């Protein structure tokens, strides 16, 4: 939640 | 005693590590230049180091057998809480006891106590962090045990906010058993003595270090002037 970049790096 | 699956898990984690840790430290030239004179003069440089390091830990985490089977939300929680711990662990590879500093290729990229001080941290963290590095180094882990410890650290069921802790616990256990069995077969005595128990204890030290780091991070991140010097990723993962 609220984690755009960490979500993107996890593919 | 090492099954085929466990020899596979170790092959995966070794490769995953080698693809996410460059021992030539070539990328360090991309980070903001380190300043040694000057309050928080090392903050911009080490902030970038950590931000870079968070990316690499994520790359390693994705390749941990079973990690993918988890929900994205549990993936997020595990990384967000383990990130600083895994960076402290993986940093042991550049840490030399010859002078108690992280030696990353050159003098400019060699970091010691005073450098961390000029990053905004007190001795209340720095001393036990070095103590940790020294105690971990003296274990002389096989690189196989090194990568297993980081994976086991990342997949901890007890992290606050985890949902399917059962699945997380089943991923970690399969990793624990792989480590325990590896120590028996591949790590000869006496260096294998209590080796697993001592490694798990390091996960305990990391919990304490994490707890202390967060405390000091919030104090530093409280002043927007310091928060500016960080990166968007570091802010997203370490909290806003
Ligand atoms: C700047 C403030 C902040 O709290 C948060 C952004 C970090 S300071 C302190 C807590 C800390 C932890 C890891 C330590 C260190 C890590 C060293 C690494 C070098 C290398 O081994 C490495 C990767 C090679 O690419 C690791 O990922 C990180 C040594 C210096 C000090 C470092 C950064």
């Amino acid at each position: 939640k609220n984690h755009p970049m960490l979500m993107n790096l996890l593919k | 005693k090492l099954s085929e699956e466990q020899q596979h898990i170790i092959a995966i984690l070794l490769d995953a590590h080698h693809k996410t840790y460059d021992p030539t430290y070539a990328d360090f030239r991309d980070f903001r230049p380190p300043v040694r004179m000057s309050p928080l003069s090392m903050l911009p440089h080490l902030a970038d180091l950590v931000s870079y390091s968070i990316q690499k830990v994520i790359g390693f985490a994705k390749m941990i057998p079973g990690f993918r089977d988890l929900t994205s939300d549990d993936q997020i929680v595990l990384l967000k809480s383990s990130a600083i711990e895994v960076i402290m662990l993986r940093s042991n590879q550049s840490f030399t006891m010859d002078d108690m500093s992280w030696d990353c290729g050159s003098q400019d990229y060699k970091y010691d106590v005073t450098d961390v001080s000029k990053a905004g941290h007190t001795l209340e963290l720095i001393e036990p962090l070095i103590k940790f590095q020294v105690g971990l180094k003296k274990l002389n882990l096989h690189e196989e045990e090194h990568v297993l410890l980081m994976a086991i650290c990342i997949v901890s069921p007890d992290r606050p906010g985890v949902q399917d802790a059962k699945l997380v616990e089943a991923i970690q256990d399969r990793l624990s058993n792989t480590l325990q069995t590896y120590i028996r077969c591949r790590h000869p005595p006496p260096g294998s003595h209590q080796l697993y128990a001592k490694m798990i204890q390091k996960l305990a030290d990391l919990r304490s270090l994490n707890e202390e780091h967060s405390k000091q991070y919030r104090s530093l991140s409280f002043q927007p002037e310091n928060s500016m010097k960080l990166t968007p990723l570091v802010l997203e993962v370490f909290g806003n």
